RNA sequence: AUAUGUUAAGUGGAAAAGGAUGUGGCGUUGCCCAGACAACUAG
RNA sequence: UUGGCACCUCGAUGUCGGCUCAUCGCAUCCUGGGGCUGUAGUCGGUCCCAAGGGUUGGGCUGUUCGCCCAUUAAAGCGGUACGCGAGCUGGGUUCAGAACGUCGUGAGACAGUUCGGUCCCUAUCCGUCGUGGGCGUAGGAAAUUUGAGAGGAGCUGUCCUU
RNA sequence: GGGAUAAGUGCUGAAAGCAUCUAAGCAUGAAGCCCCCCUCAAGAUGAGAUUUCCCAACUUCGGUUAUAAGAUCCCUCAAAG
């Protein structure tokens, strides 16, 4: 419900009530003007897609991607707002309301509405065995030349294969992950940020979509 | 079948209007129970609706009594109306009512509950003894089993919900 | 933390002076400990006299481990000595005169005969 | 319920019937319940 | 394909001692409209 | 498991335990559901259906096995070349040294002990874990996506109220 | 939180006038199976879906071309590696 699309900037602590300290991730949630929505009448899933931070004008000589293009020009002219950089589905909520071309708000929530968080990982390059998966290393002394490699992979020749799904050294990777049931300690309106509880994925100046919980 | 040439009756002001393969006994105590019983031929002329098919099949000689006995289960209850009782035993029980939803207090942490159905007149006419009422004998034998399944009879003292008259066993203890 | 085979200058007036922990009893595969748990432990040193004697497996509560404890406001209590109190298996000590200032956290776990029998409690 | 590879009437009040799977015997005392399982 | 039957388990399309109102064509015999074997009321 | 047979391997198919990493049966150890008890309750015996997940730290010996200490909801039984040395140690077993008991007149012997004893290799192809170029998808491109399918997760204690 | 079940418990019911959970129907019933939770996934060649942008001369379409939309080569780095 009301999937805002903020980005992080860091993490600090905020003293709650009587003595309680709770660590807080501060999520900068800039402008979010709703682009076209799609329903069951058109082709079959009721959803609201949302934009995020804008960029400059269109079609001069696009060296970068902070300039738009004739695809995203007419796709964003339809709602008569500036062209965008991050467009995300929300098939969670509310096919009825949310008129097209509406800024959403920042205060859809209250200080106590539980949320979820979807964001990409850090990604730590190509890393090996006992750092990626929870495997334990070998003995570092008494003569053993088996310090840190993964062990055996399969049996002898009554299974002449190695079974796929084997947890071998590959890339650590940034793939998506969703924590569940975080809460909001405080909402700001004027500086246009919110806060959450604990810590969410996705390193600084990243991207994170948040939405209501499913408890 | 030994209930083969043993047609039950058609004694009622009700009318067994056959159509397709079923009937609909539109009667005094209830309105038009209906079920397509089987694929067997029958007669319904004036006083005793009977049934017979081309005999000598041990899959159809047994299939007789599944058709005659159903047309005796239907017309008898819609004439009269019949269901059994449940006399709660021991102490602690106080089976009150909340309309069609009767609750029980058989010593648990919380009261049990139930949602009765149409054509089944739920009745509790005692301080702590209940008695169902309805039209369809198969349909009312369910709920009288479904309230036995709350606290079945504990075989030392005898506490627990029982039917009206039946020999529940008793084992002595210490 | 205090784990499998630590050695603890016990604080009671009941004859033991140093004990060592066999197991940190709790859940299955329990490894670590901190203030308020209960460990089973066998004495090594023994004061002449006292109550208990050397080589007697006794159960004993943990008090004031070396690493801190995070109470829920943001504070920390770091002591400077691992210590212990031998319990009677009714959550009360053996002797009377336990030394060595005690953390407040062992109160929800109904150890309150130790706290009233103690010096300065934080 | 007593699983056993042989069913016989343990006393002469115990009837011998057939059911959904097997050759259950049913009696009036709750120590005689067998099946050919 | 034709004609007679059989099985209702995937038996066919991998096991015996034993257990059993499964189901067919087969034979013998004792109970019988004077009326049993189902069920009611007498001690 | 202990064997029986000698069918493949002597132009070498590396052999016991342990660490690393698993994967599969159910004749089930805990947890879930019932019948039956010579089941007052709490506990307990015995049997049926059930593999989804769990299955501990130390002393002793090379150990397997085993006994013993303290716990835990439980410390299951097995297959996978008695799983796994082109992934690892080498403690024993099966190398030359030496000694003890003993048998042999002798050289020497022993499923009897006892101390010391070199563990080789840079990955072609399948199989894996990641990760890119070409082409297809009846015009070219960008953005957002539905989800046939496939993976992941599934465990429990103690206290208090009734 | 749902749907069908295994063990088991049931209601109605002849075969076999009584009983009888079953033969035809109707229940209920588990950390188990599927949908639900998260992750990947149209190379799913059965190649899906919505919105938005671009449309010409040689010339027997031999398309000769030479461009748009949109990319890229090449550079300064990094939230990536
Ligand atoms: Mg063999
Ligand atoms: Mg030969
Ligand atoms: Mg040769
Ligand atoms: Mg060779
Ligand atoms: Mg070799
Ligand atoms: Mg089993
Ligand atoms: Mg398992
Ligand atoms: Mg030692
Ligand atoms: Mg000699």
């Amino acid at each position: 419900t009301k999937g805002i699309l903020g980005r992080k900037i860091g993490m600090t602590q905020v003293f709650g009530e009587n003595g309680e300290l709770i660590p807080v991730t501060v999520v900068e949630a800039k402008e979010n003007v709703v682009l076209q929505k799609k329903t069951v009448e058109v082709d079959g899933y009721n959803a609201i897609q949302v934009g995020f931070e804008d960029k400059k004008a269109y079609k001069k000589d696009a060296k970068s991607n902070k300039y738009a293009n004739k695809p995203a020009e007419g796709h964003a002219k339809k709602a008569d707002a500036a062209p965008k950089r991050f467009i995300r589905e929300f098939r969670n909520v509310d096919v009825d309301a949310y008129e097209v071309g509406q800024e959403v708000s920042v205060d859809t929530f209250v200080a106590g509405d539980v949320i979820d968080v979807t964001g990409v990982s850090k990604g730590k390059g190509f890393q090996g065995a006992i750092k990626r998966h929870g495997q334990s290393r070998g003995p570092m002394s008494h003569g053993s030349h088996f310090h840190r490699a993964p062990g055996s992979v399969g049996m002898a020749s009554d299974a002449s294969r190695v079974f796929k799904g084997q947890k071998m050294p590959g890339r650590m990777g940034g793939n998506t992950v969703t924590v569940q049931n975080l809460e909001v300690v405080q909402v700001d309106t004027e500086n246009k940020v919110i806060l959450v509880k604990g810590n969410v994925p996705g390193p600084k100046k990243g991207l994170v979509e948040i939405r209501t919980s499913i408890k | 079948s030994r209930v083969g040439k043993k047609i039950i009756d058609i004694p009622s002001d009700v009318t067994v209007t056959f159509d397709g393969n079923h009937v609909t006994v539109k009667g005094p105590k209830g309105e038009l129970s209906r079920t397509l019983n089987e694929r067997m031929t029958f007669k319904q002329e004036e006083n005793t609706i009977e049934v017979v098919r081309p005999s000598d099949s041990k899959e159809d000689r047994t299939n007789h009594g599944t058709t005659r006995a159903l047309l005796n289960n239907m017309v008898q209850g819609v004439s009269q109306g019949y269901v059994k009782v449940l006399e709660l035993v021991g102490v602690g029980y106080r089976a009150q009512m909340q309309g069609k939803d009767l609750i029980l207090n058989v010593g648990y942490s919380h009261p049990v509950e139930i949602k009765a159905e149409e054509n089944i007149t739920f009745s509790v006419e005692k301080n702590t003894v209940v008695k169902v009422e309805g039209i369809s004998k198969e349909q009312v034998g369910a709920l009288a089993s479904n309230i036995r399944s709350v606290r079945p009879p504990e075989p030392y003292k005898g506490k627990g919900i029982r039917y009206q008259g039946e020999y529940v066993r008793r084992k002595e203890g210490k | 933390m205090i784990q499998q085979e630590t050695r603890l200058k016990v604080a009671d007036n009941s004859g033991a002076r140093e004990v060592l922990t066999i197991k940190v009893l709790g859940g299955s595969g329990r490894k670590t400990a901190n203030i308020g748990d209960v460990i089973v432990c066998t004495v090594k040193n023994a004061t002449p006299g006292g109550v208990v004697k050397k080589g007697d497996v006794v159960k004993a509560v943990i008090v004031r481990t070396k690493s801190g404890v995070r109470r829920n406001d943001g504070s920390y209590i770091k002591f400077d000595e691992n210590a212990c109190v031998i319990i009677r298996d009714d959550k009360g000590p053996r002797g009377t005169r336990i030394f060595g200032p005690v953390a407040r956290e062992l109160r929800e776990g109904n150890f309150m005969k130790i706290v009233s029998l103690a010096p300065e409690v934080l | 319920m007593k699983v056993r590879p042989s069913v016989k009437p343990i006393c002469e009040k115990c009837k011998v019937i057939k059911r959904k799977g097997k050759v259950m015997v049913i009696c009036e005392n709750p120590k005689h319940k067998q099946r050919q399982g």
